[PDB]
């Protein structure tokens, strides 16, 4: 597997 | 031994969609040392978040927060291709290092975080007590941001592959405006849709 962040505010 | 001191909660990052992802299972024995690649979640991301989370239940927001940093300077690339190492590091004193770094850049950042922060036994037990309680009703927040993710990255993914175009871009807004939604096999029909008004741009 493998996951994925978001983008800072 | 009777005794032995443990990292008391789940600890780890929180992940696109809003899930978090442990990177140090709760009881777990102390010191202990872990590692997780983290990928970013939409093209062309330049910058990533890590945030410090303590407790059990699959919503970051649910769980305590014991600090956050930024990882920048990242390559603009596709999504997945970013390769990011997350690092958690318990030592002897409970003192919690995280650690993010970017393979390509080898940019990196961390986060120093005290013993003493975090949740307190009553506030364990209700964490533990609020987790198992909430069993079924969190493996169904899982599923879901899953999913609006999957659709998400679609919602992306066909913007640009693109008459069965001012079709498309109808089920583009039907999966927009069910992404937002709370229904899975909703979001996940509305992504049916789009899969069959699409194939006359890959045909």
């Amino acid at each position: 597997k493998l996951y994925a962040l978001p983008r800072p505010t | 031994v009777l005794l032995l001191d443990v990292t008391p909660l789940s600890l780890g990052i929180e992940t696109m969609g809003g899930v978090m992802t442990t990177l140090i299972a709760k009881n777990t024995t102390i010191p202990t040392k872990h590692s997780q690649v983290f990928s970013t979640a939409e093209d062309n991301q330049s910058a990533v978040t890590i945030h410090v989370l303590q407790g059990e239940r699959k919503r970051a927001a649910d769980n305590k927060s014991l600090g956050q940093f930024n990882l920048d300077g990242i390559n603009p690339a596709p999504r997945g291709m970013p390769q990011i190492e997350v690092t958690f590091d318990i030592d002897a004193d409970g003192i919690l290092h995280v650690s993010a770094k970017d393979k390509n850049s080898g940019k990196e950042q961390k986060i120093t975080i005290k013993a003493s922060s975090g949740l307190n036994e009553d506030e364990i037990q209700k964490m533990v007590r609020d987790a198992e309680a909430n069993a079924e009703a969190d493996r169904k927040f899982e599923e879901l941001v899953q999913t609006r993710n999957q659709g998400d990255h679609l919602l992306h993914s066909t913007r640009k592959q693109v008459d069965d175009k001012t079709a498309i871009e109808s089920a583009l807004t039907a999966l927009e405006t069910a992404l937002k939604g709370e229904d899975k096999a909703a979001i996940e029909a509305k992504m049916q849709e789009l899969a069959q008004v699409s194939q006359k741009l890959m045909e």
